[PDB]
């Protein structure tokens, strides 16, 4: 059955965030979970596990008190808290639910995470939580982009002509910046024969932010 | 503790390949060793239990044992779903817990080189009347992921403030890299040009362009 | 209890007595043993006490 | 005591008596036949196995 | 006289000490409780006296 859990974004290092798990369909007083971590560049690390019916809860052997776990039986849902974050956490999340039942330490050598559910991206760094800036450019058929800067969080949605060109778009992959804010480029390919007589415009919408800034690129001489 | 595995084994379709996973005295060898995959942005399911057996809706080709203190896995017939990554999940007592290995990347045994096209675009005046210029210059359409960007202000490479990522997989199998380096305005009007020559593979594209085009 | 047997055994109401048809196949399929095999694809001399 | 030294094994679950106790009970009449499969097939050669 | 201990029990003529699968096996095994078993197989706690 569905797993489906609650994911967050980015945020300060050192506070606290909340993620949840949802269980349905099956009968939530007989499988313990299991939270796992996956981080890009690297593989699978496990945490621990509570249970539904009992107040048992186990800890990895390197997360002692960075995090704690937390039960919610009537609601059937199942909350975690992680305190003090680092950098190197910026990982996929995920809520997995293995058959049978164990307790006690020497159990776990029969339970496999059989019923996994997605997961979702949480993120570390640092920058202030307002909308995008988009940066005109000038062509070097003939391309030329459109430069937006400074977004926070992630991600955004570009559009060319409030939807109405849509041949040739390319957008890229944001870039990392030093300075804790996000970077990214929309570059088209038009024939040259409309680089001036045919003008497009470059648009670009942030629904964290909840604003809209539209332009008009034209290429210089 | 953790498991050694190699980090990537390929195989040519019609025949099968082997994937090895190692282990401590007191981590395969006591326990029992499952085989996890996962599908590239999806959740990962489960091959392998107790060594031997297999959930319904897998196929039989999925083989895998253990004889000692170490484990091996065989997939045979290599088209479309063995191309996903493989790990090691299993049980030990000095971590009280699951240990998982390093990740495994399984491909099979082919795309045309594709020439760089680096396009440098110089800020446009509208940037200038509004006091700002970020140099800029992509890099799209290139295969395999060799690029080298140099920041070359005509007569020596200088590097502040880089800001360059990683090539993304597309829909056709290609990458488009990119990379930023914001200046003042100033600082790059007083340049007399610029150029972004990229080195992929060594066929150098030469993109030098004016501050007025 | 063991059984030989050659006679082509037909899957379908199609009556092969001698022929091997669509429907109608040889019912002893031979193995092949390369080294190219892999750990899963070998022979291996299984023994049975009673 | 003949029995351990034909090279390293792959699969001996019991479904019964004990290998090790075989010495302490003596039997009138024990069966001994042998073929070979391939590695994808020792699994299903158990008591009640599809 | 209770025993808790968790070493590995060996069967042949080679030693184990933190090897098993060919012939040394672990020796506690867990008990697959379910509802869906009948009379036989249900989990009766039993406690004595002396
Ligand atoms: C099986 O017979 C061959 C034939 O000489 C011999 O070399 C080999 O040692 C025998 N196997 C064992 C386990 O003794």
């Amino acid at each position: 059955v569905q797993l489906v859990q609650s994911g967050a974004e980015v945020k300060k290092p050192g506070a606290s965030v909340k993620v949840s798990c949802k269980a349905s369909g099956y009968i939530f007083s007989d499988y313990n979970i299991h939270w796992v971590r996956q981080a890009p560049g690297q593989g699978l690390e496990w945490m621990g596990w509570i249970s539904p019916d009992s107040d048992d809860t186990n800890y990895a052997q390197s997360f002692q008190g960075r995090v704690t776990m937390t039960r919610d039986t009537s609601i059937t849902t199942v909350y975690m808290e992680l305190s003090s974050l680092r950098s190197d956490d910026t990982a996929v999340y995920f809520c997995a639910r293995s058959v049978g039942y164990c307790s006690l330490n020497s159990c776990q050598r029969w339970m496999w995470f059989d019923t996994w559910g997605q997961g979702a991206l949480v993120t570390v760094s640092s920058a202030s939580t307002k909308g995008p800036s988009v940066f005109p450019l000038a062509p070097s058929t003939a391309a030329l982009g459109c430069l937006v800067k400074d977004y926070f969080p992630e991600p955004v949605t570009v559009s060319w002509n409030s939807g109405a060109l849509t041949s040739g778009v390319h957008t890229f992959p944001a870039v990392l910046q030093s300075s804790g804010l996000y970077s990214l480029s929309s570059v088209v390919t038009v024939p040259s024969s409309s680089l001036g007589t045919q003008t497009y415009i470059c648009n670009v919408n942030h629904k964290p932010s909840n604003t809209k800034v539209d332009k008009k690129v034209e290429p210089k001489s | 503790p953790v498991l050694t595995q190699p980090p990537s084994a390929s195989g040519p379709p019609g025949q099968s390949v082997s994937i090895s996973c190692s282990g401590s005295r007191s981590n395969i060898g006591t326990n029992f060793v499952y085989w996890y995959q996962q599908l590239p942005g999806a959740a990962p399911k489960l091959l392998i239990y107790k060594n031997d057996q297999r959930p319904s809706g897998v196929p039989e080709r999925f083989f895998g044992s253990k004889s000692g203190t170490s484990a091996s896995l065989a997939i045979s017939g290599l088209r479309s779903e063995d191309e996903v990554d493989y790990y090691c999940a299993a049980w030990d007592d000095s971590l009280s817990g699951h240990v998982f290995g390093a990740g495994t990347k399984v491909t099979v045994l082919g795309q045309p080189k594709a020439a760089p096209s680096v396009t440098l675009f110089p800020p446009s005046s509208e940037e200038l009347q509004a006091n700002k210029a970020t140099l800029v210059c992509l890099i799209s359409d290139f295969y395999p992921g060799a690029v080298t960007v140099a920041w070359k202000a005509d007569s020596s490479p200088v590097k502040a403030g880089v800001e360059t990522t990683t090539p993304s997989k597309q829909s056709n199998n290609k990458y488009a890299a990119s990379s930023y380096l914001s200046l003042t305005p100033e600082q790059w009007k007083s340049h007399r040009s610029y150029s972004c020559q990229v080195t992929h593979e060594g066929s150098t594209v030469e993109k030098t362009v004016a501050p007025t085009e | 209890e063991r059984d030989i047997s050659t006679e082509i055994y037909q899957a379908g109401n199609k009556p092969c007595n001698g022929v091997a048809g669509v429907n109608c196949y040889f019912p002893l399929q031979s193995y092949g043993f390369r080294p190219t095999y892999g750990v899963g694809h070998q022979p291996y001399r299984v023994v049975v006490l009673s | 005591s003949v029995l351990y030294n034909f090279a390293p094994f792959f699969a001996f679950k019991c479904y019964g008596v004990s290998p090790t106790k075989l010495n302490d009970l003596c039997f009138t009449n024990v069966y001994a036949d042998s073929f070979v499969i391939r590695g994808n097939e020792v699994s299903q050669i158990a008591p009640g196995q599809t």
